[PDB]
């Protein structure tokens, strides 16, 4: 049991750079080690085997190296194209693969913006209530979205999804649902959501009161 | 040419069974190690068993004793068979020329397992009421089995758009949300409608949004 | 009255590759092996037909040393009932065994800093070997259906690997000399 750590999980960079993305085996491995390229929706294929060669028919600004304990996969000079998950893998009577680094397009900074959506009449009819935040068209990826119900802050009752980079601006949409029961959500008045962003100076608070 | 095509794959439940069939194309599948990767919605790759060109085979802890590869000579063909099945095993599911050392060159284009209790459903549509940038949307609640098709106006709005992947509920239903950003001055002049298409259960709504 | 060789089995200072894998064959000799089993010098020695503090004491037709060098993870496939690339393709001990395997690390002779790559194996086969057999072709691996003519390319491979032994390689990964003793008108005894 050997562990690969792969890392960033994350990289965003422009066209024309040099990106270097890192495999950390817990011991040396000598040459056992291949990368992949996976484009979404799309089957993987294989760059690199046994650590530094080049598989047949993939572009020179491919490279790998590695000493047996530290594997990088170097990308001399970023094309549109290599926007794309890379997956360094270890081998021998079984195959592991690392958890990724998805490289992504580098943009400015982006705020979101905010909306807060309470539960529809006809939903409530049914016994439930769904909460929905919206992040709109923001950049970097990393934002926290914390609900707060009457000033408590909610956990384990919300899940969130992200789109992919936009492809006209480069930026990402986030959306929270909040779920609770129709009797949970008449027991309560304030509802919120607190976004936390590098964009923003201070988090910005969108909420509403039950019933107005 | 150089080919492989997997099939098989359906949608099943937690406990049953299922074979996936891999037909390959340009190269000898018995001549050859041959693996089989997945990958989970939004997770990342993960190798799954692999049978070497002299028969022997080995597994992933994760589906050890519940998968067993296998491949039919004469038809060129790879094959797993799924035992036992989880949640968790939903997938899409690869097989790949395996060169060992010098890696997995050929890939198939992948086969999709599904695995629930949750029996087919179309969902709810419900409002997401707008409050010079405005928002507003559709929640496409408790539905199974994915996808999904979400649009506005009948194709006609695109622009600021953004349907969300759905997430997978603790009840075993999907859910999603789509939006659309549109000047404020515009709510109260122009209609917004919402397309919710589920083909699995041959279920259309349109939804219309208003203040 | 005379010993038997093990020490220029043991001892030698150049092993085989394991593809390729050496055969001693002992005979007419006497063999003191608790000195080898009280060497306490071996991470591996582990014996198959009968104990191995019990076998000074027993007589055979023949007995056989081979010897090899494989990374260390490699190891327990040298047994009987195992499977992999070394078992499979390279060297195949019989489900009824009966014998010693005798291994230990060899970092400090058989990895190079750059890398050594004289030890090979072999990775391309159609099928598994017979127990002791020692296949040392080099003919090109056809994976597909068309001949490969002696040239390397797409479904023509070259059916040998090198272990690239580095003294940085994790242990299982470093290299290990192993050597098999196989018991066979009685010409060796204790
Ligand atoms: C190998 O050499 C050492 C050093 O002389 C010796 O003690 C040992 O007995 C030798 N091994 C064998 C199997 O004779």
């Amino acid at each position: 049991d050997i562990q690969l750590t792969q890392s960033p999980s994350f990289l965003s960079a422009s066209v024309g750079d040099r990106v270097t993305i890192t495999c950390r085996a817990s011991q040396g491995i000598s040459s056992y080690l291949a990368w992949y390229q996976q484009k979404p929706g799309k089957a993987p294929k294989l760059l690199i085997y046994a650590a530094s060669t080049l598989q047949s028919g993939v572009p020179s600004r491919f490279s790998g190296s590695g000493s047996g304990t530290e594997f990088t996969l170097t990308i001399s000079s970023l094309q549109p194209e290599d926007f794309a998950t890379y997956y360094c893998l270890h081998l021998n009577s079984y195959r592991t693969f690392g958890l990724g680094t998805k490289v992504e397009i580098k943009r400015t900074v982006a705020a979101p913006s905010v909306f807060i959506f309470p539960p529809s009449d006809e939903q409530l009819k049914s016994g439930t209530a769904s909460v929905v935040c919206l992040l709109n068209n923001f950049y970097p990826r990393e934002a926290k979205v914390q609900w707060k119900v009457d000033n408590a802050l909610q956990s384990g009752n919300s899940q969130e999804s992200v789109t992919e980079q936009d492809s006209k601006d480069s930026t990402y949409s986030l959306s929270s649902t909040l779920t609770l029961s129709k009797a949970d959500y008449e027991k309560h008045k304030v509802y919120a959501c607190e976004v936390t962003h590098q964009g923003l100076s201070s988090p910005v608070t969108k909420s509403f009161n039950r019933g107005e | 040419e150089v080919q492989l095509v997997e099939s098989g794959g359906g949608l099943i439940q937690p406990g049953g069974s299922l074979r996936l069939s891999c037909a390959a194309s340009g190269f000898t599948v018995s001549s050859n190690y041959m693996s089989w990767v997945r990958q989970a919605p939004g997770k990342g790759l993960e190798w799954v068993s692999v049978i070497y060109s002299g028969g022997s085979t080995y597994y992933a802890d994760s589906v050890k004793g519940r998968f067993t590869i296998s491949r039919d000579n004469s038809k060129n063909t790879l094959y797993l068979q799924m035992n036992s099945l989880r949640a968790e095993d939903t997938a899409v599911y690869y097989c790949a020329r395996d060169r060992d050392y010098y890696g997995m060159d050929v890939w198939g284009q992948g086969t999709t397992v599904t695995v629930s209790s949750a029996s087919t459903k179309g969902p709810s549509v419900f409002p997401l009421a707008p409050s010079g940038t405005a928002a507003l949307g559709c929640l496409v609640k408790d539905y199974f089995p994915e996808p999904v098709t979400v649009s506005w106006n009948s194709g006609a709005l695109t622009s600021g758009v953004h349907t969300f992947p759905a997430v997978l509920q603790s009840s075993g239903l999907y859910s999603l949300s789509s939006v659309v950003t549109v000047p404020s001055s515009s709510l109260g002049t122009q209609t917004y409608i919402c397309n919710v298409n589920h083909k699995p259960s041959n279920t259309k709504v349109d939804k219309k949004v208003e203040p | 009255t005379n010993l038997c060789p093990f020490g220029e089995v043991f001892n030698a200072t150049r092993f085989a590759s394991v593809y390729a894998w050496n055969r001693k064959r002992i005979s007419n000799c006497v063999a003191d092996y608790s000195v080898l089993y009280n060497s306490a010098s071996f991470s591996t020695f582990k014996c198959y037909g009968v104990s191995p503090t019990k076998l000074n004491d027993l007589c055979f037709t023949n007995v056989y040393a081979d010897s090899f060098v494989i990374r260390g993870d490699e190891v327990r496939q040298i047994a009987p009932g195992q499977t992999g690339k070394i078992a499979d393709y390279n060297y195949k001990l019989p489900d009824d065994f009966t014998g010693c395997v005798i291994a230990w690390n060899s970092n400090n002779l058989d990895s190079k800093v750059g890398g050594n790559y004289n030890y090979l194996y072999r990775l391309f086969r159609k099928s598994n070997l017979k127990p002791f057999e020692r296949d040392i072709s080099t003919e090109i691996y056809q994976a597909g259906s068309t001949p490969c003519n002696g040239v390397e390319g797409f479904n023509c491979y070259f059916p040998l690997q090198s272990y690239g032994f580095q003294p940085t390689n994790g242990v299982g990964y470093q290299p290990y000399r192993v050597v098999v003793l196989s018991f066979e008108p009685a010409t060796v005894c204790g």
